[PDB]
């Protein structure tokens, strides 16, 4: 008999409130090959406590339903009754109580690339669609998934990305191997890194911003570097932290990995503790206040560090997954907010997170997984904190003036006290004027350098401030 | 029933209608639950291994118009719903909670009938199911006693955690640094060689095979460092007693060695005293001597002393050994049979002889006493024995071969015991697990003294003085003992030897029950540590002082023998701070406790009425005295009494009956004859003078006039708890989920709170705000709204909550009252502090109490007949119509006596036609008119927001109607 399913989702998209709704998916009951395929009216009720919440019926083959607005941190109590629809006869019932808790609860579904397409694998129906046809092998994957957005590198080494309903667009085309690929999703910036290939190998941080992307080919901005004979491996970036978290290695010894990175907005080198050399990373949780880490280290073991005590916590998944091998916990590790995926002699298992156990096992075909990727939660700020800011405050600053130029630095906005997180797509727009002379759109973090003024004379800069998120909901 | 029970006519709700069928579902779901509650309590859940359980039942017809049924979990070393289950039709359910390992489980299920919250089923629990144990531990051990023995040791007993998460393999002790694995078994350690005067810091751990849990923090200072009297100042002195000469030493450098009592028979055993300073002498032969001493010298001789045997003595006994108990002045005897060594207690005259204790073949080489933490110790060739001072409780300490003699320190909690035999120094605790070696001057001593960090030893011609690490060969200072053949024992004379003092004392759980012009007072005992006895005495008295913060004055009031005190002669309406300390025999008090916010009543009668749940009523005061039995007798498990007049009152017990009583005269006075099923609560307006109660099974509320016993049903739905305020006419209304607002009109209706479930409320009509209880999952929750900011006032946590309909607005205090649910305390919250909860408790004539009031010291107004509207004049009833299709009927407007707000309901009658309109002006248009000369009925019942006027009802002629268009 086939039991009733109930994944709790929770979606957020910028700008908007994260809504929490539960999918159930229920089979159909067996029925005889003599027969056709009923309809089964599904009645489902849903209740808080003791009050109902909602209550659908629905005409379906099989019960794929959806119950919207639930609340986080509370009991719900789903009741379905199947009965086929032309006869009134009760095909079967069920009940499925759910504490939400949407942090360690998902609904199990991976994205998947081989050299043909990129698609979806939903873990529990076992079905397969394609997102986006490739004419070229994906190499790297990472997404934003509050507006549905694939971000990933060709084989042919050019950085593409698609949005459902229109075209792989050409973001980036770059002229080295690209060793590793993020995106911060808050900010829309994504971070790759190129291999330098100079007798000391190295490899160079390059950061494009999705705000400035209006149809044509950007390119990239270089950041950081490592120090040489160094290389990175696995790109994960920190929001909420507001850091950049690499392997380094170094050029010979691959099993030497160090956990370092870089702050996103200072531009600070940062080191975190391990116990052991590494091999692999992978990202973990993106939870605010509670960011881990799957890494693995040279005897292929895993931790789940905990970024903010920079420490190995334990946990019952960690001896199930040192048990499948080495091989499998460095090859494919992928991690969403319900689930941690492994890939294992052509299968994919989900371990869940909650019940820490093994929940589900898929079986592939030989190159049907090349890369995998999850749809890890994406926590976005509030509406005060991404939009443009109320007050305008002396967001400029002047530095010392020489008589010929004066370098005026174009720093960074967050919006108020309470908004720790930087504002993304930020444009100043400038006039200058003698106290226009000249015009700029110009973004955040770098600077204005204002050359042609004469020695001894008063300037003025005049300029608006705009961001991306108003230029989205037409705020002035 | 709302939106089944809806028609055109009665328009929003056909009253009888939804009584109707709300009364034939109650009906419906206590009839299916009355079925099926055999087949529910003889059918076990059975567990199986995801875990799953299988319940040989099936769902109901009706299965989605009942609540959900709740799988319900029990540790079994109450139930709590589970969160994460998955069942089928034939409830083969299973649980997808992450349950908490290593712990065994009792689950159950629970089925609810219908909405109504009193017709659920339990089914049976489960047999017990362990998890299987994986992973840390959650649970810190927490610790029982902490405490500093002495300056160099620390002593520790805990117990392990709830969850430990796996099987026990050892506890980790880390003391700031010292740091300590003890194994499964132990829960008691000592450590050694600290500073002396510093505070240390234990950091406690408990140790699975998977990892290590939680650090229980722990702050504990050592005993400060004894005073260390060198050689040219020491002043103290010994008495060395042989066994046939005895004489008593100066420890001066100028000392005198100095003959006290000289006895050619071998004496067996001493005892020995400190404010009479006498030593008994027990010798080989059995008879006992008792010789009186002062200060190294005779003053009388020695006596004989016969010991009764009497009836617990059936044979003969030959006594060895002796101690002297120093609190309560008894000896205590071993004694030989002629074929086994029992000891008997006895007193100084010798005749209250009782024995403790079984008879054992070994025979006892020292007899000490610990008076002062109640211990009797008996030493023997195989074992160290502790015995506390009544016989109760038996332990044996440490086992070894032929130990010597052994000296107790009662504040230092270490016996220091010297075998001759092996020439090395031994510790033991009180418990006997601990031993401790300490190094040693080697020499074979048969006794020996302890003076602070000093050693005496006794030579065959000297004495020995050291510290226990420099050498026997070069003593500090010497005293000859040449005329002494050997030294079986050693006495210090001090006051520390035999001290009345415990050394220890802070008083906790302080507790004021404050009146308006007294208080009662209770706080706890400091508690006893495992090293002492349940016989040692800690017999103090307590000083408690009163600070007034308005004149800012202490008052210290001392000599208080008990835990209990009534404090007198308080002025009232005023807040003081209350302080309470434990004095010694010695002098020496007791630390500070924290200081509580102790606000007086103010003045004035103010009296309690408890009702019990036998039916018993008494009136009390606010600290529960001056109690008078009142002469009615209620019926069984009563709810608060509701007074319409000053000898009519109205009650709900708790099967859901209504009944009304008549105090004074009970021939006459009740208007409804029989009791009233499911009802929840009852109020009553003054105002409009109608009461008001929550028929549960109609979910609706009934309005009665007391006079006359005419109920109106009254359109609040689902409502359990009621209050009304006076001034408007507003209905204020408490369901299980929700608390809201029911006015005359339908824009007055505002809903205050949404939820665990609403257990009373007490509506505020003064001050303009409401407060009411949610009863959670273990937490009561009081909270506060205006009438026009929710706040949290307070949140009790606990297994013990609320009756419901039991929270009461004391006024003159400004505070809320709510009785629990066993029957024997209630709990009071003032407003302006809200952190202090008070305890009242019950009156023992009647033990469970059901019901708590505050009884007004006014009387209650009579019923106003400025909210009584006036009966509508039949001749003023005119059908006036005008020109085009305006048909319509006026009367002359009804008012009351103050000016209140008079509306209308209006009934049209044409023949079988039937037209009901709800009306604010005296007018109403008649529609759909029949035009052919009948004979319309009208009836009029105008009312206010309080209660209704009489129905006018008039028959009028149509006029005649001839367009129709
Ligand atoms: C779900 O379906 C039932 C049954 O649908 C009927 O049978 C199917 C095999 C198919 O042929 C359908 O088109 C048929 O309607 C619905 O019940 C019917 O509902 C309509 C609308 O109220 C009513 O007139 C009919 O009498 C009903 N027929 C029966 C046999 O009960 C039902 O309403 C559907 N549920 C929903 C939410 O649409
Ligand atoms: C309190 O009010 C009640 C009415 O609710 C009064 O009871 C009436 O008393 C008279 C005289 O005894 C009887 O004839 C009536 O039958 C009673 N009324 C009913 C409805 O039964 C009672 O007298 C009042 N008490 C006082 C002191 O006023
Ligand atoms: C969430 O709800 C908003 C409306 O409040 C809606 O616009 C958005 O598409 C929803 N996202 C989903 C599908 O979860
Ligand atoms: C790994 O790298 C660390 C950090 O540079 C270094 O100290 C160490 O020697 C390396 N170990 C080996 C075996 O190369
Ligand atoms: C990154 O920089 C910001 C701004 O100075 C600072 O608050 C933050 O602590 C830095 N982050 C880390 C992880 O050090
Ligand atoms: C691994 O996969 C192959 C594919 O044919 C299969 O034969 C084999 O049994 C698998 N091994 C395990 C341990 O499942
Ligand atoms: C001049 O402009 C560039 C481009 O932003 C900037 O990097 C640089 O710091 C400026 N200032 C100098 C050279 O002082
Ligand atoms: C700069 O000046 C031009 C000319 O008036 C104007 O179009 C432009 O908007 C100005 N920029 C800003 C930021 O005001
Ligand atoms: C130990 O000293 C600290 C330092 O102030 C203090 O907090 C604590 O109360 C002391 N502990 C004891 C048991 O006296
Ligand atoms: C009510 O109205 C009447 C008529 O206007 C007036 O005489 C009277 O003062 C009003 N107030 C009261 C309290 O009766």
């Amino acid at each position: 008999p086939r039991r009733l399913r109930v994944f709790v989702e929770r979606l957020a998209t910028a700008l908007q409130e994260a809504n929490v709704s539960a999918v159930l998916r229920w089979d159909a009951p067996e029925q005889g090959q003599e027969a056709p395929m009923q309809a089964l009216e599904y009645h489902i009720s849903c209740w808080v406590g003791s009050e109902l919440h909602e209550e659908l019926r629905l005409n379906q083959s099989a019960l794929e339903a959806r119950v919207e607005h639930l609340q986080p941190d509370q009991t719900y109590h789903f009741q379905v009754e199947a009965r086929v629809a032309a006869t009134g006869a009760a095909a079967g019932a069920a009940s499925h109580a759910l504490h939400v808790a949407p942090e360690v609860q998902a609904v199990p579904r991976v994205l998947y690339a081989n050299a043909e397409f990129i698609g979806e694998l939903d873990l529990d129906t076992r079905n397969r669609r394609r997102l986006v046809h490739t004419a070229s092998p994906v190499e790297h994957l990472v997404g934003i998934e509050g507006e549905q957005r694939l971000l990933w590198v060709n084989e042919h080494v050019e950085l593409l990305t698609h949005v459902p309903g229109s075209a792989p667009a050409k973001l980036a085309r770059m002229r080295a191997e690209v060793l590793a690929l993020a995106v911060d999703w808050i900010q829309r910036i994504v971070y790759w890194a190129e291999l330098d290939a100079t007798a000391p190998q190295a490899a160079i941080i390059y950061r494009l911003d999705l705000c400035n992307f209006e149809g044509k080919i950007l390119q990239g901005e270089r950041v950081w570097s490592t120090p040489r004979g160094r290389l990175l491996k696995d790109l994960v970036a920190l929001p909420q932290a507001q850091s950049l978290i690499w392997l380094e290695y170094e050029q010979g010894s691959p099993r030497n990995g160090s956990l370092r990175g870089r702050n996103l907005t200072d531009g600070s080198e940062l080191e975190w503790a391990t116990v052991q050399p590494l091999i692999r990373l992978h990202a973990g949780s993106l939870e605010p206040g509670s960011e881990t880490l799957n890494l693995v280290d040279n005897q292929g073991k895993l931790c789940v560090y905990d970024v903010a005590r920079q420490l190995c916590t334990a946990s019952a998944l960690r001896a199930q997954l040192n048990l499948l091998g080495e091989d499998s916990i460095a090859g494919q590790l992928a991690q969403d907010s319900g689930y941690l995926y492994a890939v294992k002699n052509w299968s994919i298992r989900a371990y869940g997170r909650r019940r820490q156990q093994l929940e589900y096992t898929v079986e592939l075909e030989p190159e049907e997984v090349r890369l995998l990727q999850a749809h890890n939660y994406q926590a976005y700020p509030p509406k005060n904190c991404l939009l443009l800011p109320s007050s305008g405050g002396s967001l400029l600053k002047a530095t010392d003036c020489e008589e010929q130029r004066c370098l005026l630095n174009l720093p960074m906005i967050t919006a108020s006290e309470d908004c720790p997180l930087p504002i993304p797509g930020v444009r100043y727009q400038l006039n200058l004027t003698l106290a226009p002379l000249g015009q700029w759109l110009l973004g955040a973090g770098e600077s204005l350098n204002l050359t042609d003024l004469l020695p001894f004379t008063r300037y003025r800069v005049s300029g608006i401030l705009s961001s991306f998120y108003q230029k989205k909901l037409a705020l002035p | 029933c709302q939106e089944a029970c809806l028609s055109l006519q009665f328009y929003p709700y056909d009253m009888p209608c939804i009584g109707a069928c709300e009364m034939a579902q109650r009906d419906y779901w206590h009839l299916q639950r009355l079925a099926i509650s055999h087949l529910v309590e003889r059918t076990q859940p059975q567990l199986e291994r995801p875990l799953t359980i299988r319940w040989a039942m099936h769902f109901p017809e009706h299965y989605l118009a009942s609540r959900p049924f709740n799988i319900q979990y029990q540790f079994v070393d109450a139930w709590f719903n589970l969160a994460d289950y998955d069942c089928d039709e034939y409830y083969v359910c299973e649980i997808l909670e992450a349950l908490i390992p290593y712990t065994q489980y009792r689950f159950r299920f629970e089925l609810p009938f219908g909405e109504n919250r009193d017709e659920v089923l339990y089914s049976p629990a489960t047999p017990a199911y362990q998890t299987p144990p994986e992973g840390a531990p959650i649970s810190a051990p927490v610790i029982e006693h902490l405490m500093g023995l002495d300056d160099s040791h620390l002593a520790v007993h805990w117990h392990p955690g709830r969850f430990t998460n796996g099987p026990i393999e050892g506890y980790r002790l880390r003391l700031s640094t010292s740091e300590q694995l003890v194994p499964a078994g132990r829960g008691s350690y000592i450590f050694s060689q600290l500073q002396a005067g510093t505070n240390y810091t234990l950091a406690l751990s408990m140790i699975n095979k998977q990892g290590e849990g939680p650090v229980a923090k722990g702050f504990v200072q050592t005993h400060s460092a004894r005073n260390e009297k060198p050689a040219k100042d020491l002043t103290e002195s010994v008495l060395l007693v042989g066994r046939r000469a005895v004489m008593w030493q100066s420890l001066e450098p100028a000392g005198e060695n100095s003959m006290i009592y000289q006895s050619q028979e071998e004496l067996a055993d001493i005892a020995w005293s400190k404010r009479e300073q006498q030593l008994w002498l027990l010798n080989v032969h059995g008879e006992l001597r008792s010789l009186k001493f002062e200060s190294g010298q005779m003053v009388s001789p020695a006596q004989q002393l016969k010991l009764d045997l009497g009836n617990i003595s059936s044979g003969r006994w030959v006594p060895r050994r002796l101690s002297f108990d120093w609190l309560h002045h008894r000896l205590y005897f071993a004694m030989e049979s002629p074929e086994s060594f029992q000891i008997i207690s006895t007193d100084l005259l010798g005749e209250s002889a009782q024995k403790v204790g079984e008879s054992f073949d070994l025979p006892v080489e020292q007899l000490e006493v610990d008076a002062l933490n109640g211990w009797i110790f008996w030493r023997n060739e195989e074992s160290l024995w502790r015995q506390d001072l009544h016989g109760r409780m038996i332990h044996r300490l440490l086992r070894i071969r032929q130990p010597g003699w052994f000296l107790v320190q009662p504040q230092h909690f270490i016996i220091h015991l010297m075998l001759p035999q092996e020439g090395k120094f031994l510790e033991i605790s009180y418990d006997g697990g601990f031993k401790h070696p300490l190094p040693l001057p080697p020499p074979h001593w048969q006794s020996f003294a302890l003076l602070g960090r000093s050693l005496l030893l006794p030579d065959s011609g000297q004495l020995i003085l050291v510290e226990q690490q420099g050498q026997a060969a070069s003593p500090s200072a010497s005293w000859p003992l040449k005329n002494l053949p050997d030294c079986w024992a050693v006495i210090l004379l001090v006051p520390e030897s035999q001290p009345l003092t415990s050394a220890g004392g802070k008083p906790h759980s302080l507790k004021a029950l404050l009146g308006a012009q007294a208080a009662k007072i209770s706080w706890k005992e400091p508690e006893r540590n495992p090293y002492q006895s349940a016989d040692a005495a800690r017999s103090w008295s307590y000083e408690l002082e009163v600070l007034d913060v308005a004149s800012q004055s202490a008052f210290s009031i001392r000599n208080i023998r008990g835990p209990i005190f009534g404090l007198q002669r308080l002025q009232p309406d005023n807040l003081y701070q209350l302080r309470v300390r434990a004095i010694n025999v010695d002098g020496e008090p007791g630390e500070w406790t924290e200081p509580l916010a102790a606000r007086t009543w103010p003045l004035g009668p103010h009296r309690l009425r408890w009702a019990s749940r036998q039916g018993s009523v008494i009136h009390t005061n606010e600290l529960g005295e001056g109690l008078e039995v009142q002469q009615e007798q209620l019926e069984r498990l009563p709810g608060p009494m509701t007074m319409v007049n000053e000898s009519v009152g109205y009650y709900v017990t708790g099967d859901g009956l209504l009944h009304c009583i008549n105090l004074v005269h009970s021939q006459w006075g009740c208007p409804i004859s029989e009791p009233l099923q499911h009802v929840g609560s009852v109020t009553y307006d003054w105002r409009g003078g109608r009461v008001y109660w929550t028929d549960l099974a109609r979910n609706c509320v009934v309005r009665m006039d007391p006079w006359s016993g005419s109920r109106e049903l009254l359109p609040v739905f689902e409502a359990n708890f009621l209050a009304l305020d006076p001034r408007q006419g507003h209905l204020y209304y408490a369901t299980s989920s929700q608390l809201s607002r029911h006015g005359s009109t339908p824009d007055e209706a505002v809903t205050y709170y949404r939820v665990g479930s609403i257990a009373s409320f007490v509506l505020d009509t003064q001050q303009d705000q409401l407060f009411w209880l949610v009863k959670g999952s273990g937490a009561l929750r009081l909270y506060r709204a205006p009438l026009t900011s929710l706040q949290m006032i307070q949140q009790i946590k606990g297994v013990f909550q609320a009756v419901p309909d039991s929270l009461q607005l004391l006024r003159p205090l400004g505070a809320l009252l709510w009785l629990e649910r066993s029957g024997r305390r209630a709990r009071l919250v003032r407003l302006a502090a809200p952190l202090d909860v008070m305890e009242l408790p019950t009156p023992d004539q009647a033990s469970p109490a059901s019901a708590l009031q505050l009884l007004d010291p006014q009387p209650l107004p009579p019923r106003d007949e400025g909210v009584i509207p006036m009966t509508v004049l039949p001749d003023s009833v005119r059908l006036d119509d005008g020109h085009w299709d305006d048909f319509h009927v006026r009367w002359q407007p009804s008012t009351s006596g103050g000016n209140h707000s008079v509306s209308y309901r209006l009934l049209l009658e044409f023949g079988q036609r039937l037209q009901t309109l709800d009306l604010s002006t005296p007018f109403a248009r008649l529609t759909q008119l029949p035009q052919a000369q009948l004979q319309l009925k009208i009836s009029i019942t105008p009312r206010t927001a309080w209660r209704s006027g009489d129905t006018t009802r008039v028959q009028l002629t149509t006029p005649p109607v001839a367009p129709s268009q």
